[PDB]
């Protein structure tokens, strides 16, 4: 059929300057992350440092759902470059230098341990036994 | 014989029994994923050290100008008869000093001991 | 007498032995972690 | 001594000392040898040994998954994961970054007054003095995991006997310092 | 609606991307073009059994780029987007990832030797003076 | 005296006395490579099919070959025996490398 | 056509005796101070932060290429002449060369009056010269 032997031609530009930046961000493979129930997302700068040149927050779903921390890839772009090809009814690819490069990491919310009774914890070095009555306490 | 990992926060996984319907499940340090049966087998460990040793031959070791080549031994996968033979030598002692040979034909990694 | 074994005849190849665990202390230190520690 | 492995990475760029190693069987039964053989690090500036799942938790990883990705390439093989997770049992007080730096700011010789001295103190050293050949800029951090990770999974393939012990006089491992690099270092 | 909120209607339409490695010499002319409209042609050939996919770069813009493909189930791969107007979006998913290479065997090097004289331009070395200071 | 000062360091020359083998000199031909930026090296290999290590997926360096440049990771590489004669043919011809 | 074994104790010979008329015996010492002059000081003293004041005014100083001269010698009467080895070694002195130094210094009076001064060759110190290197008067 026409599948077998393909032949199409699709024509490439690239815009000089544009209003909207574009970066790039990436999931681990095994992370399993779904956008169909990203009905609500915020990302927005961090405070933990109190804007640039600092990580990101994601969240998604308010409180209740994930939430991820995004830092810059170390990579700097002077001898590299990244476009992305976007389809349009018009066809011709859009050739979209890249900005920056993001990575997010899973954070999972619960009740987490606190350094100061950690400090306390740390007389049970190896002397711990019942690993997971620990929690039970917190 | 192995451990995973739980697809909540990606973390260990150690075996338990509840104290409601007796059976082996897994469970993470923080997550209510508990894991079931088909890896009921927690700590084997070969004391005698009687592993394969034709598992971590690379088969790359045919492209190495030090190793030396025979002719007397033909390849039984893909019937070269050139070959590359050497000996284990890890960080192991007592070892038997047996020659692993690797066929030195391209795209066949074939090794085998005698 | 806390860890009975059943012994094997010696015409298998295996000639395993199956010690556990009973009531005399079962009736802090966890299972699995008791009996991993009397392994080593 | 008490120390069966070590992984000696002395570092420099165009020097800090790192002493990633590994605690022997010295100890018997559930006080010590409950678990197995413990990895741990040491570092430059701090003056204690840290464990490197703590350190690896400060780098900014979270999820153990990517940790014993680090550690470990291929998952077919158990050796190494039977043989790396007693530092995962000595690893469940720290779970988040900021704690790992609050611990490891602590261990050091001068810690700070509070969070805001002790986690900026463990981020320095952590920053430019952790391998400074792989990264010294700010955003230089999973070449450091990646590294640290290449350094662990030595340790434990001379560990379980596949890498063969270095030797220092080999000359293989040796750099001579000529009028060159000295009267630079002076100069 | 809010202004942390990322649009997720490029990945509710499940638009598969492309994600392609270039050398420098490529980037620079496309630079250079400034968006004239066209820097080149895409070609692809698929066999009874095999693909071929290559790039030819165009005559007005020179005065063949063979492309290799790899694997990419190794990781997840998507794009987003920011705005001046602070209106997050998301454009789609990578599905394919490419490397762009030059047809040239032998004569590339050549090239390769005047960049590496455009970039020891700028690094600077010490000099003899015949004449001690005034 | 090692297996390995072969060329390296005369084998007969040595002091006498409390300095014996912590002393010696060099043999007729031994020149001691005295320094060179990697940025070169990199950016070539970055020309060629060299994956980043920031880059790369997590699962996809265990079958590859790991690349050192000045004892600093760089990355990975698949195909490693062509990258050994591309390497060693450039450094016979001394012009990038 | 190829080297037989006859002519063979002869053209390895021819071969390294062009070595050792194009290096040298003492040629690491050589190349080594080689590479030290021409790079890594200026290097060095690139690399070192250009240094800051404050008091309001702003002074900062930066440093840029590093010029040696020959081996100087500086007499009662305050003469430079270059200076013999023979020179050197007879009079007890020290063979050196003089090291120079531009530096700009840039000025900033909080009223965008930033008119540098290129401040010219100085004299900061002489490095000991390493005989018959290319940096030497032999
Ligand atoms: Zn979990
Ligand atoms: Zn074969």
């Amino acid at each position: 059929g026409p599948s077998s032997q393909n032949v199409t031609e699709y024509v490439v530009r690239v815009p000089k300057n544009t209003t909207k930046k574009y970066n790039i961000m990436a999931f681990n493979a095994a992370d399993k992350v779904n956008f169909a129930t990203w009905n609500q997302a915020r990302l927005e700068r961090d405070l933990s440092n109190k804007p640039e040149d600092q990580p990101w927050l994601l969240r998604v779903n308010g409180k209740s759902g994930r939430k991820f921390k995004g830092i810059k890839k170390g990579g700097v772009t002077e001898n590299t470059s990244y476009y992305i090809f976007t389809q349009c009814p018009d066809g011709a690819f859009e050739a979209f230098p890249v900005h920056n490069w993001y990575n997010f990491t899973p954070l999972a919310r619960h009740r987490t341990l606190t350094a100061e009774e950690a400090e306390e914890e740390w007389e049970r070095r190896n002397k711990v036994l019942n690993h997971f009555s620990i929690m039970q306490q917190r | 014989v192995g451990i995973r990992f739980c697809q909540e926060c990606n973390n260990m996984l150690y075996p338990k029994e509840d104290k409601e319907n007796r059976i082996l499940l897994y469970a993470c340090r923080n997550c209510d994923y508990q894991q079931e049966a088909d890896n009921s087998c927690i700590y084997v460990n070969k004391i005698t050290h009687e592993v394969d040793e034709l598992t971590q031959i690379i088969a790359d070791v045919s492209q190495d100008p030090t190793l030396p080549r025979t002719e007397d031994h033909p390849c039984q996968k893909c019937g070269h008869k050139e070959a590359v033979f050497f000996q284990s030598h890890s960080a192991r002692a007592e070892d038997a000093m047996r020659l692993y040979y690797v066929c030195t034909a391209p795209h066949c990694g074939h090794r085998w001991t005698e | 007498d806390d860890l009975n074994c059943i012994f094997n005849d010696d015409n298998a190849e295996k000639l395993v032995l199956r010690i556990r665990i009973m009531n005399s202390d079962e009736n802090k230190m966890d299972d699995d972690v008791f009996l991993r520690c009397i392994e080593s | 001594s008490k120390y069966a492995y070590t992984g000696e990475c002395r570092s420099c760029l165009e020097t800090s000392t790192i002493w990633v190693s590994m605690l022997a069987r010295g100890g018997q039964g559930a006080k010590k040898s409950a678990i197995g053989q413990r990895i741990v690090a040491t570092l430059p500036y701090i003056k204690q040994e840290v464990p490197i799942i703590i350190v690896f938790r400060a780098l900014g990883f979270v999820s153990d998954r990517d940790i014993l990705e680090h550690i470990i390439y291929d998952f077919e093989d158990p050796e190494m994961m039977e043989m790396v997770k007693p530092s995962l049992d000595e690893a469940f007080v720290i779970q988040e970054q900021n704690v790992a730096l609050n611990f490891i700011g602590s261990r050091g010789a001068k810690p700070g007054v509070t969070k805001e001295k002790r986690i900026k103190y463990a981020k320095e050293v952590l920053q430019k003095e952790m391998l400074p050949h792989v990264g010294v800029s700010d955003f230089c951090e999973t070449k450091k995991a990646y590294f640290l990770g290449y350094m662990v999974h030595r340790l434990l393939l001379a560990a379980l006997g596949r890498r063969e012990l270095d030797d220092r006089d080999h000359y293989g491992n040796k750099r001579l310092d000529l009028a060159g690099p000295l009267l630079a270092f002076l100069f | 609606a809010e202004r942390g909120e990322l649009d997720l209607t490029g990945a509710k339409q499940n638009t598969g991307v492309w994600l392609v490695k270039v050398p420098k010499y490529l980037s620079q002319q496309w630079a250079k073009a400034s968006g004239r409209g066209e820097v080149g042609k895409l070609r692809i050939a698929k066999t009874q059994g095999r693909t071929e996919v290559s790039f030819t770069l165009n005559e007005d813009l020179a005065n063949e780029h063979p492309f290799v493909l790899q694997s990419v189930g190794g990781q997840t791969l998507t794009v987003f987007t920011e705005s001046s107007s602070d209106k997050l979006s998301l454009e789609g998913i990578v599905v394919q990832r490419a490397e762009c290479r030059p047809a040239a065997s032998e004569n590339y090097m050549r090239l390769k030797r005047l960049q590496i004289e455009e970039s020891s331009k700028p690094v600077r070395l010490s000099q003899q003076l015949d004449k001690v200071v005034t | 005296l090692h297996n390995t000062l072969w060329g390296m360091v005369c084998p007969a020359e040595t002091p006498e006395g409390h300095a014996v083998g912590l002393v010696k000199n060099l043999a007729l031909m031994a020149y001691i490579s005295v320094g060179s930026q990697p940025s070169p090296i990199l950016e070539f290999l970055e020309e060629w099919s060299m994956e980043n290590l920031e880059e790369i997926s997590p699962a996809a360096i265990a079958d590859a070959t790991k690349i050192f440049v000045n004892g600093c990771w760089v990355g990975i590489h698949k195909d490693p025996e062509q990258l050994m004669n591309t390497l060693r043919k450039l450094r016979r011809q001394m012009d990038i490398i | 056509d190829e080297i037989t074994p006859d002519l063979w104790q002869e053209a390895c010979w021819i071969v390294i005796s062009s070595y050792f008329d194009e290096k040298g015996l003492v040629r690491q010492q050589l190349d080594s101070f080689d590479e030290f002059i021409q790079m890594s000081v200026q290097r060095i003293v690139e690399d070192a932060p250009p240094i800051d004041l404050q008091a309001p005014p702003r002074y900062l100083l930066k440093f840029e290429q590093i010029y040696l001269s020959k081996p100087t010698h500086w007499e009662r009467d305050g003469a430079p002449s270059p200076m013999m080895p023979n020179e050197a070694r007879l009079r007890n002195l020290t063979y050196s060369a003089p090291l120079y130094v531009d530096i700009t210094k840039t000025v900033i009076k909080e009223g965008e009056e930033q008119l540098q001064t290129q401040h010219q060759k100085t004299f900061i110190g002489k490095i000991p010269i390493m005989l018959r290197s290319t940096y030497c008067l032999l």
